[PDB]
């Protein structure tokens, strides 16, 4: 699924500014 | 046509309200921005670390004559230095004391010692969206509504000014005791009347035209605003990939996918803030926000009781006491040491 994939992207958590 | 005429005059006066209003604020802020040690460190009792950037921290404190919460943010002037913020940090400030809207934290004191600046705002005990978010998996789309209606009146409110806010994402939003949302960060606001060119952002949140390196506007935040909306409504958001060249090459392809259970007027909501074309992105247009505010997924916002804060919220975080933090998770303790030597002293002079 999307979230599956979400999940496995491994961006889940809080996100840094570049 | 789509209003009659009792709903066309009252959208009408309503549009206008909302010029009269923005004016105000302009000169209000304008005079604030013209003409702003409102403390010191031995007047706050230290408690917890609520969040940690690369500034820093920001704690929980108590003022002692007082006896209120705050939050403390706290940076290192050296770190600041070597990071090449000087101007974020004393921009940051300087919107801050400037600004004055419900959803814009609000600052307090700010002092600097030897080592560290300090900024002293409201503690908005209700935790980060970003926490909510994810525990909860996603938010309905009326819930998703309520927030986002915040937003567009925040930066209706910030684009006023001429001020891009560029740093939207669930992580820079907190929720307040009411429930409503709160806005702390402006480290890459800038007074932009017509473009700029800073790359600078979140990777997921970040507009085509930054990633392709033109000068870009304040309809980055429009962007910004459907992949929000989007993250709240689905529990992801829409561009994502292992890493960031991947996301952005999601990005700049034009193409979107939704949930199923995305309502058709959420996804044409989407499909126009999430619209690579600037020519034709909602936000952008000779029409303003009110695109944005008069489309069907905002039919059911009364935008005025939002702004009062009359809408009852559909979710009120989790409350004890007025120091108290349970909707923000651990950092490890580390000490706010003060050298005997003056750090950066040139650099900060203004702050
Ligand atoms: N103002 C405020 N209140 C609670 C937590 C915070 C975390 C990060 C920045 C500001 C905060």
């Amino acid at each position: 699924t999307t979230y599956a994939d979400f999940i496995a992207s491994g961006r889940t958590g809080r996100r840094n500014a570049i | 046509g789509h209003m009659g005429n009792a709903a066309a005059a009252k959208k009408g006066s309503e549009q206008e309200s909302v010029k009269e209003f923005l004016a105000k604020a302009k000169e209000e802020f304008l005079k604030k921005w013209e003409s702003p040690n409102t403390a010191q460190l031995d007047h706050f009792d230290r408690i917890k670390t609520l969040g940690t950037g690369s500034f820093g921290r920001v704690m929980l404190v108590k003022h002692k004559e007082t006896g209120n919460h705050y939050a403390m943010k706290i940076l290192d002037k050296q770190k600041v230095v070597k990071l090449k913020q000087i101007e974020h940090t004393l921009n940051e400030k300087r919107i801050l004391q400037a600004v004055n809207f419900p959803f814009l934290v609000k600052l307090e004191f700010s002092f600097k010692d030897n080592s560290n600046l300090y900024m002293v705002m409201e503690y908005v005990p209700g935790g980060e969206m970003f926490s909510h978010l994810r525990r909860i998996g996603r938010f309905s789309e009326p819930h998703a509504r309520f927030y986002a209606a915040q937003i567009v009146l925040t930066f209706e409110y910030l684009h006023s000014l001429d001020l891009i806010y560029r740093d939207l994402k669930p992580e820079n939003l907190l929720i307040d005791q009411q429930g409503y949302i709160q806005v702390t960060d402006f480290g890459f606001a800038k007074r932009v009347k017509g473009r700029t060119w800073t790359l600078c952002g979140t990777p997921e949140y970040l507009a085509p035209e930054i990633i392709l390196s033109k000068g870009y506007n304040k309809a980055v935040d429009w962007w910004a605003l459907g992949v929000l909306i989007y993250e709240m409504a689905a529990g992801y958001p829409p561009f994502f990939a292992d890493q960031p060249i991947q996301i952005y090459e999601k990005i700049v392809s034009g193409k979107v996918r939704f949930p199923s259970h995305f309502s058709s007027d959420l996804k044409d909501l989407l499909r126009n803030l999430l619209q690579v074309d600037l020519t034709k992105r909602f936000g952008n247009l000779k029409n303003g926000v009110n695109d944005i505010k008069n489309h069907k997924w905002f039919a059911t916002t009364d935008w005025i009781a939002i702004y009062q804060r009359k809408v009852e919220a559909p979710f009120i975080p989790k409350f004890k006491g007025p120091g108290d933090t349970s909707n923000f998770d651990d950092y490890e303790e580390e000490e706010i040491r003060v050298s005997i030597n003056e750090k950066c002293g040139k650099e900060f002079t203004e702050f």
